[PDB]
RNA sequence: AUUAUUGCUCUUCAACGAGGAAUUCCUAGUAAGCGCAAGUCAUCAGCUUGCGUUGAUUACGUCCCUGCCCUUUGUACACACC
RNA sequence: GGUGAAAUUCUUGGAUUUAUUGAAGACUAACUACUGCGAAAGCAUUUGCCAAGGACGUUUUCAUUAAUCAAGAACGAAAGUUAGGGGAUCGAAGAUGAUCAGAUACCGUCGUAGUCUUAACCAUAAACUAUGCCGACUAGGGAUCGGGUGGUGUUUUUUUAAUGACCCACUCGGCACCUUACGAGAAAUCAAAGUCUUUGGGUUCUGGGGGGAGUAUGGUCGCAAGGCUGAAACUUAAAGGAAUUG
């Protein structure tokens, strides 16, 4: 004697700008209804979804990433970035035995008082000719390694909030600058930002929030 | 109904703990050059005639 | 083309759910499970059981408005097996057979950087 | 008997006579 | 008396390492006499690729698998994995497959 | 010859309408169906040992149950796991 | 939910399942290996500070300053003790559901102490390589960690280099594996367990059939639990080791 099925107040899910296509997906609400409506209650609901869907292209099939909601106007509510974490099992396929791993994260803040922390991680490249079935660092070296990631991470950021970070992420300049970088010390491989958690977004700011609305 | 008929080429070996199905792979005279592996029942030898129903869902180990 | 879902199988041991829900979650559409398409206890975590509550659940899906969806399975993880189930991938095969579609999945299994001390004792577990 | 339970079994021996030989001060 | 040149199992100027349990019973075992098999699988399994092409969007799709590092107790370990047990020289082998 | 050794004729006309869970035997003139001689024997074969008569179906395989043999392995047993 | 199967259990207290966010305390997965370091116990997230160490390099400096050790002392896993914090986890006791003839258990549930830290005790482990320390000599191999020497060697391009990783050769000092066995051993096996009746480099400790017994006694140490020192009467023909065949 229920059914809410037949009751759902539907909605339609709409992707940011910086990306490719701005549609997302459908979701399931509530009626509207006086004091505590499907107005200002829900929205911020996240979305979990690789971007070699909301991109198209295949060389990014790993890559996920985390939305979440804020404005809602005409039957549609956009989203701003939220989250970028990577996957279990293409991790779990890096980790390869018989090698160095290298782990390092640092705190920043961008210019748009967005904080957050960004991650890193990379792996001892068995160079070429080489005979020692293994290929390990020599710690000092996964020292400066990490120090210069450290530098590095925090001179890529402080740049134009999301909208720059994720456009420094999307191309990932930051791979190929730190593999630049990291040649003159030691081999080193795949290297990839893996991971960025958002922690203190700033107000509302509802105008500079239509930042990536046309 | 889409029945085919498909002639063993040869005889694989028993499969199933009890050792009455054969593994054999065959190849249909509708249409050469498809192999196509089966389990039977009954005794077989090389270049019987088997009716397969289904075209494309074959088979290899039992239990 | 056609709605995406998100289809959640935690089918660990002893018992095998499913359910799809909204994208972001917040909004959960029909779940059931296997103990519930069949009652022994000791059958609740059987691959058949498994298959019709993967019906039980297509049904209700295609049914009230999500005709396709991706899907994330888990073992129990934590500090126990990791290891997937019995109904595991029992489930995803009749949800893909069940006309309904699939659009890359992968694994939330709750591996830590490992500790809180797991049950049994030193000792183990011997019977 | 295993040699730990032998060694707990004297233990409490000697903890005992400790106790009987306390009576007598 | 001793049967094992490498007592229990591999440690050579340690004297401790560091204990861990047994994803069957988890019985805590040194890491260096553990035992360990590297886990991997298709999240799908014998005839369910036809399901998956047939079933779901993409070109060919990607098919992610999953790692899992498996650790057993010796028991266990005898139990059913890895183990059997060999001949006075068929134990000093230290190959794999 | 009663508690009826066996044989005969009349009369009497039972249960059993294919048999639960389980379980025995078997691969060719074999299975099963059919009778005879022989042992026992004064008399008494629904038994037995043999014999021929009629004469199929299904395998030609596997380790799932069972039983056993073989290796590696443990052993503080050797009067040997009673 | 839980196991072999079950129950104890949890469920308008919307439980299991889901999403979002927060806190607390442990902990350091994968990477992690016959790989490193420390006297031993032991020691793996990050960064900073604090003092230390070996191997190497060395046409530097002193010039016998050393070796091994009764007494004496430093640290010393886990539990355990005192006084605070902390108390997620897991979890001696205790209570329980099953299980069996019984089941004070094994399995499940509740869960005190405990686990973590600070200040102080305690001083034991199969604290194991069941193998004292320093020095010499005695035999092949490819490994691999650290240091060094060598290169019209490789891969890095900027214009050739300079660095860096890699290749190769060599020599130190390492964690070890391989084959041998000259030689050793009761054997298993051992590059020391070898250079031992053809018996001697230096030095510390312990053992002298089994049981009684690490018991009794004294002393000493500790808050306690206990630690070190540690007999005898009597008893007994074996205990015991490695290998062989069943
Ligand atoms: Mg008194
Ligand atoms: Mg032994
Ligand atoms: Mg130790
Ligand atoms: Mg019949
Ligand atoms: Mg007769
Ligand atoms: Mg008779
Ligand atoms: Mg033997
Ligand atoms: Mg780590
Ligand atoms: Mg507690
Ligand atoms: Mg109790
Ligand atoms: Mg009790
Ligand atoms: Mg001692
Ligand atoms: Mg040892
Ligand atoms: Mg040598
Ligand atoms: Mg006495
Ligand atoms: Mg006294
Ligand atoms: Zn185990």
């Amino acid at each position: 004697v229920v059914d809410p099925f037949t009751r759902k107040e539907w909605f339609d899910i709409k992707a940011p700008s910086t990306f490719e296509n701005r549609n997302v997906g459908k979701t399931l609400v509530n009626k509207s209804t006086g004091l505590k409506s499907a107005s200002d209650a829900l929205k911020g609901r996240v979305v979990e979804v690789c971007l070699a869907d909301l991109q198209g292209s295949e060389d990014h099939s790993f890559r996920k990433i985390k939305l979440r909601v804020d404005e809602v106007q005409g039957k549609n509510l956009l989203t701003n970035f939220h989250g970028m974490d990577f996957t279990t099992d293409k991790l779990r396929s890096m980790v390869r035995k018989w090698q160095t791993l290298i782990e390092a994260n640092v705190t920043v803040k961008t210019s748009d008082d967005y904080v957050l922390r960004i991650f890193a991680i990379a792996f001892t490249r068995k160079q070429a000719n080489q005979v020692k079935r293994h290929s390990y660092a020599q710690s000092s070296h996964i020292r400066a390694i990490r120090k210069v990631i450290s530098e590095i991470l925090t001179k890529e950021v402080q740049g134009s909030t999301l909208a720059q970070l994720t456009s420094k992420l999307i191309p990932e300049v930051i791979n190929k600058e730190i593999e630049n970088a990291t040649k003159d010390i030691f081999p080193l491989q795949n290297i990839h930002v893996r991971k960025v958690k958002l922690l203190k977004q700033p107000k509302f700011d509802v105008g500079a929030l239509m930042a990536l609305h046309g | 109904t889409p029945v085919t008929l498909a002639k063993v080429i040869k005889v694989l070996g028993r499969t199933g703990s009890r050792g009455g199905v054969t593994q054999v792979r065959v190849e249909f005279l509708e249409d050469t050059s498809r192999t196509i592996v089966r389990n039977v029942k009954g005794p077989v030898r090389e270049n019987d005639i088997l009716v397969l129903m289904e075209s494309e869902r074959e088979a290899r180990r039992l239990r | 083309s056609q709605v995406f879902g998100v289809a959640r199988i935690y089918a660990s041991f002893n018992d095998t759910f499913v359910h799809v829900t909204d994208l972001s979650g917040k909004e959960t559409i029909a779940r059931v499970t296997g103990g519930m398409k069949v009652k022994a206890d000791r059958d609740e975590s059987s691959p058949y059981a498994a298959m019709l509550a993967a019906q039980d659940v297509a049904a209700k899906c295609k049914e009230v408005g999500i005709t396709a969806v991706h899907v994330k399975i888990r073992a129990t993880g934590g500090t126990r097996t990791k290891t997937p189930g019995p109904g595991g991938q029992a489930a995803l095969r009749a949800l893909a057979r069940s006309g309904l579609r699939i659009g890359r999945i992968e694994d939330v299994t709750p591996v830590p950087s490992d500790s809180t001390r797991k049950k049994g004792g030193r000792r183990g577990r011997r019977l | 008997m295993r040699a730990k339970w032998r060694k707990k079994r004297t233990r409490r021996l000697k903890r005992k006579r400790r106790k009987v030989r306390a009576r007598s001060k | 008396p001793k049967k094992r040149a490498s007592n229990g199992r591999n440690k050579k100027g340690r004297g401790h390492v560091k204990p861990v349990r047994c994803v069957n019973c988890s019985k805590s075992i040194p890491k260096d006499k553990a035992i360990k098999r590297m886990a991997i699988r298709n999240i799908v399994e014998a005839a369910a690729v036809r399901d998956l092409s047939e079933a779901s969007v993409y070109p060919e799709y990607a098919l992610p698998k999953t790692y899992n590092k498996l650790h057993y107790c010796v028991s266990c370990a005898i139990h059913a994995r890895i183990v059997r047990v060999r001949s006075r020289e068929d134990r000093k082998n230290r190959a794999p497959p």
